[PDB]
């Protein structure tokens, strides 16, 4: 959740936190989610404002109004971010990993934003079972597999999670393909 | 009925939208009655079996 | 409760949504044979056995 707070005469909406301090001169406008649920990319924290503006009116931010006298004029709007931005993962697992026994996958991730202390921690599902055993050691972000058997095949998730509590999630599948034992 | 369509591209992309990434297709129409006689229209209202 | 109105002064107040399903089928193989001796067609009392 995102609150946004804009001003009459700079035309600055800032995109403070959920628990935030609206600043002189400013007046709430509304709150939206960043990672958008239902589509968490194709959204942008510009596309948030906007539609709050859609709501407000032209003569007063307060006392909301519509279409005729709306804030539509996104130009003249400055978007002073001043929030946490969000933990996007820039570089993924790779989807599926082909490995013969003896090879070595260095599954990687790459994370920017959301508090300073960010938190790694690596997961493992059996290749035919349902629930997810925690990998013990890790609390990194890249793991090593060497010297790979078939026993080690699966799913490999990794979960990064901040000092507040936004985590985001990336799985991939390494099929070691082998000799029959 | 009245439909205007703006494809994305360099149609719908204005200052507010420079790349051009949204388009729609809107249809709006006029609609009125007039009832000169409204003793000849008659209804009956009662239940229906389930 | 729902019907589309819109006022002369401008739009966006009437917006709609599609969903579009998906249906399947599958194929399957399906056969059948019998064996036979040259004899049992040069021998047997029937001409027209084959």
């Amino acid at each position: 959740e995102l609150k946004v707070a804009f001003n009459k005469d700079t035309y600055v909406a800032t995109v403070l936190d959920a628990s935030g301090s609206v600043p002189s001169g400013s007046v709430n406008v509304g709150t939206f989610f960043h990672p958008d649920e239902t589509y968490p990319d194709s959204y942008v924290i510009y596309h948030g404002v906007r539609e709050l503006l859609y709501k407000r009116s032209e003569v007063d931010p307060a006392q909301p109004g519509f279409w005729p006298e709306n804030i539509t004029n996104m130009q003249a709007v400055t978007i002073d971010n001043k929030a946490t931005a969000r933990l996007v993962l820039n570089t993924s697992l790779p989807r599926v990993v082909s490995t013969i026994e003896g090879g070595k996958v260095t599954l990687s991730v790459v994370a920017l934003g959301g508090k300073a202390p960010l938190k790694y921690k690596w997961e493992f599902r059996a290749p035919n079972a349902s629930t997810w055993t925690a990998v013990s050691g890790q609390t990194t972000a890249n793991l090593v597999l060497d010297n790979i058997d078939a026993d080690k095949a699966g799913e490999y998730k990794v979960t990064v999670t901040d000092a507040a509590g936004t985590s985001v999630d990336s799985t991939a599948l390494v099929a070691v393909g082998a000799y029959p034992p | 009925f009245n439909v205007m369509t703006k494809m994305p591209g360099k149609e719908t992309a204005d200052r507010n939208d420079p790349y051009g990434e949204t388009g729609f297709s809107s249809i709006k129409w006029y609609y009125g009655i007039l009832v000169k006689r409204p003793e000849r229209i008659a209804v009956m209202k009662a239940v229906a079996p389930l | 409760s729902k019907l589309p109105l819109l006022t002369e002064n401008g739009g966006r107040v009437n917006r709609v949504g599609f969903t579009r399903l998906s249906r399947e089928g599958s194929i399957h193989k399906f056969g059948f044979f019998y064996e036979f001796t040259q004899e049992s067609l040069d021998f047997d009392s029937d001409d027209q056995l084959k």
